[PDB]
């Protein structure tokens, strides 16, 4: 029942040192037996780079409790056991800082319509179908064009490298915080027209799934 | 940023026409005794547009109208010459010290009266503000 | 001549123990010789999981009369004999509780247009066709997005499992109650726009046929 | 939930401008003897939207207008400054204690009269209610 | 946040003598050890015709500092080393003069939408894609038709020759200067209609990338 | 900056005797060493029927200076030498009279959009294209229908013969005169409607290129 | 009625010591007499190498019960006695390791087309044929290409050795478990094409017949 | 998981003097004893011409360590000893030059289909086959046509000589490095068609097997 006015978009600029976790148990809020806390603290975002658990790969999570050998993460449910076998290793890095895109004109997306497989049997007359995979998700952002804005070089480097980068979104009315990671694509050709400001296009795909957490949990 | 826009328009207008008789908003002013022409200044508020989705970067639109009034029975030649000069001075794209001219040099039809006529010259100004 | 304003949508959350019926006779209101009544009562919804009668499979029915060894169901006609041969076994389960979707913005559906086969004969001149099978039915629901609403985990579990779940609809003006079962599909990507509330999409297919009963018969 | 919305708007307005002379709906009020400016408060009902198909979750829209009136022959500078302050206080997205501001900080054109002018400042508020 | 009103378009009319550079170092502002300064001066536009560095080919650059043996260019970043190996040779020519198209009605472009490759794996269920190449860029210009305008013969010669020509664009509000080079295409069939001026169409493709510099840097 | 209001369209009705030219030199205004002047005069339109120069074939030209053995034509540039080798022979005929189409409702054309060839190389990532041939040009004319207008038989004969005929257009505002030749196509099926005049359609293709000359040069 | 999406393919990398069984009886669930219990445990896959019975040579088995001198296996039915003479001895190996094939694009199979022997007799008019032996089974795998996986040396040594190797594959949807064995043939020539996923192909043979067990019984 | 876009293909033009190695041992990283250090340096490609070991004949190697009497090579594993008898001598050449193939449109490969030897026995009913030797490998290249490149005389002399030549190709995306050698067959008959890119085809053979090394190790 909320309204998406006032939303903000942030994009990661620099990650940190790789951290290895020996094992993690599966419950509502998983806890990982890390070798050393390192630079981790309260309310710092982390992203996993590789793990045995195929479902939980390249997912942006948020730390909840920090200890010398135990770390607590929130945003992913591991209540089930068959999909999350015990003993899976885990590795993640820490996002150092965030940079904010200037004021954004329009937000749009395409894909995600579920597909169906239709089969007709000779025994019966009515035709029925079953659900199948879903199409890919692509997010498109449009914002004002500025020639000397510092984020342009960062976006160019991210596009050239092809690495996976985390994106954050904040909705003040819903008091939420969306998190996802994907491959960035940058277009730097202004759309010149008459009596309206020219803009540039930024597109990011998806590698994992969306995670929704409460705003007050972050800080 | 709407008070400074009117201030800038006034600053430009007095920079060009300080000595010519003119009228300003909400100020007691009497027409010249000699019956000659005098200038008229008005400020018309427009609308403010919220451009982005975070409601931070905005825009302001305003309309400035300058009218020339001339006595009846004295022709329409010198009035049109003065209107042409007014339009030429306020060229499109002129950069003010607070904003810039979005649309300039427009002359509309004459309004007639039994005591004095008027040729209205109208243009618009725009400013862009980013809130942080 | 009624109006669909004020409609409500309910979805099943948990079924009960399997119940086996030895045989059922075929009339206007079929009666089944159940081994034991169990937890059945007056006005409790049941769903069949498997039966010899191919037509009556995965159909949501409502109980009418409850006895120690005989149970009465309403909503399906078995007057015909050739399509419903005598001696067919029957098995069903009981729906325990229902959960209600929050206020729903739009309702839509696609498919169901009947197909035709067109044949041209050399003997005649005019061309004629005959009816054929019907296309699949898919129901689409759109409702407001809430991050912490309790039904989200239930919907995710139902989507992951892939099992068949019953859906109920109530129309106060027509005093009716529609019943069907299908495979649930859940989409959790909010559609962000400007000056309008963001929503999420829920889609359910069809495995059986619609059943219409009077509201006063339920209770 | 339409009475509480007006109550919240009034609560905010008195929280900011308790001491300044102001007028309230359907209450006897006399303008200041010194001829200074005073505030004006009005509440304009909007429309209620039925959003869903079960006619349960609703929405309420309302318009609040604040006008500043200033004596003739005293310029338009301080009035515009006061209007700017009014617009800055009622920022977009501000969370009231019953609702929130749907659209704020809009300044419209001046209305002229031979006894006193007026600059109207207008914004809107919204509330969402779920009926159970 | 700027507005593209008041833009102007210029097209090259005649280049100069070829100039060879022995080697260039890679930094923020590259400097080239030219054999002789020649006719180079302050704020003169140059275009490269061939070089070992594949990325920097047919790119319009602007000179910054002029010396007897060293020349400084701005508009291209060479901070990276792997993409710009040391020791690459460089050759460029100097644009002598510019000619201006008459007042231009509309500006438009097509292409540039990024392509994606979609792959589905049997191990998982969700479908994901990766970015791929971008489509070609074509710029279209429309301006008033004049039979005796001197630039018509120049445009015809450029179309017939098929050589690469540099184009310049100036945006007073943004205080910028866009630069690119491409193959010119000229259409000289007026579009006759009623109560509106007839125009002609000019189209130019792209061979390199856009370069953005500050207006004050040019002069 | 002109306006096409008041335009007029003329079509050739009868040509004259064939005239052979031994040789022509190549400059701004070519001059041909004709064997005899014949019936040529000042400001008479001529059309070439065949020549060695492939580019200058079926082009409508206008005479400028007439002498006993030398004739001067304007409208084609022969400054280049490689495309116009010296020694090419030339032959042309003279148009005797012109006939004018009645008042014309609408003018339209289709085709002429330039084509491109897109090639993708494995070495690079960006995709680029090059210009290619242009599509054919077809001109469509629509004018009022009159049953006994004398030009109908002429148009029918021109359509049946299939020969090449010259067309002229005059634009008073631009003080120009367009010239071209093509194959005529005539449609004589009135388009009956309600409360609007019925018209007929005339279409002419293109065999050469447009030529633009000043109106005062003609007379 | 199960969709094959989500399945995984496994291949072993090492086998344990050979274990010899003195005798085994024939029934629905065969039980064998072994000299020692060995390292066998519950839910272990078993492959045989040679035995008196020709039908169950090179066959993959699952253990059912563990005992010092008796072992229980499931997957092969030995109810028939005429084709399974008594007094047979078993010799089976021990699977120790399991490895997973990487991201697989598509899978395919060849063979299985049973040819028929046709005979014509003068006594009768209608031509009649009889069934014969089936053709060989050829199976092909194509999976993602990435050298860094340490499985390729295993494939090289398996191909060079030519020893009999089994393939493990599991279907989450149907909860089945598919065993077979054959000779591996791995091809290390990548298929390279522009703007598409680079992959390699793998081929295997068959030593016996397809064996099918339930996933729940295995683990 | 790497896209083959951006790769480059290289071919050598000259080889250095022959170098003879007295002896070499077999291990993971073979080391050979050489009479003299020679001109060998770090990160140099090496091709052998003849040796006692048949498997590593006509094989491309990379050096790892440089020493006066000992050289270290990577790319071939010599852990096995039964197929690699000791007491072998090496004779390898020295690559001196590298040349780049021009703009390439598409690449392709042929062969690698392993046929199977089928045998039928009266003792058993099911027909069984065995793997056999693989087919030859045919590789084809098609690149841009432009005579001015001085590489075509190199291809002519390579084809006329028929001597063994290697091909170098590097993949930026996967950071791999692909070595192989064969006999070059260059065809100089351009494929000409209207409105399309004119190109020529090149074909090569294979002398040994594909050898794969890491790009970072090479340089």
């Amino acid at each position: 029942m909320h309204l998406p006015n006032g939303a903000q978009i942030f994009v990661e600029t620099s990650r940190g040192e790789e951290i290895e976790a020996t094992a993690v148990t599966n419950e509502k809020n998983p806890v990982a037996t890390v070798a050393s806390k390192g630079d981790l603290a309260k309310g710092d975002y982390v992203i996993v780079t590789q793990s045995t658990w195929a479902k939980m790969v390249s997912r942006v999570l948020i730390v909840t409790d920090a200890q010398e050998t135990s770390i607590t993460l929130a945003g992913i449910d591991t209540s089930d056991t068959l999909v999350f076998p015990a003993g899976g290793t885990m590795s993640f890095a820490k996002i150092t800082g965030w940079t904010e895109i200037p004021c954004v004109q329009e937000i749009g997306q395409d894909g995600g319509e579920q597909q169906y497989y239709t089969y007709q049997c000779l025994s019966d007359d009515k035709e029925q179908q079953i659900p199948t995979f879903k199409s890919a998700i692509s997010l498109t952002y449009t914002f004002a064009h500025e020639f000397d804005n510092p984020i342009y070089q960062i976006l160019r480097k991210l596009d050239s490298s092809g690495q996976v980068t985390a994106v954050r979104m904040y909705v003040p009315k819903a008091s939420e915080m969306r998190m996802w990671a994907g491959i960035l694509s940058f277009n730097d050709i202004p759309s010149t027209q008459v009596n309206e400001m020219e803009t540039v296009e930024l597109a990011v795909s998806l590698k994992g799934d969306f995670t929704f957490i409460s705003s007050t949990l972050a800080s | 940023m709407h008070y400074e826009l009117s201030a800038a328009a006034r600053a430009a207008f007095l920079s060009k026409y300080r000595d010519f008789p003119h009228y300003m908003e909400n100020r007691n002013f009497t027409p010249p005794k000699d019956g000659g022409m005098w200038l008229r200044f008005n400020y018309i508020e427009g609308d403010t547009l919220y451009l982005s989705i975070d409601r931070k970067c905005k825009s302001y639109i305003a309309i400035v109208q300058i009218g020339v009034v001339f006595p009846p029975g004295s022709g329409v030649d010198e009035a049109r010459l003065k209107a042409k000069e007014i339009a030429d001075f306020f060229k499109d794209g002129k950069m003010l010290n607070v904003g810039y001219i979005f649309e300039g040099a427009i002359v509309h039809q004459i309004v007639k009266h039994e005591s004095g006529w008027m040729i209205p010259v109208r243009f618009t100004v725009r400013v862009d503000t980013k809130e942080t």
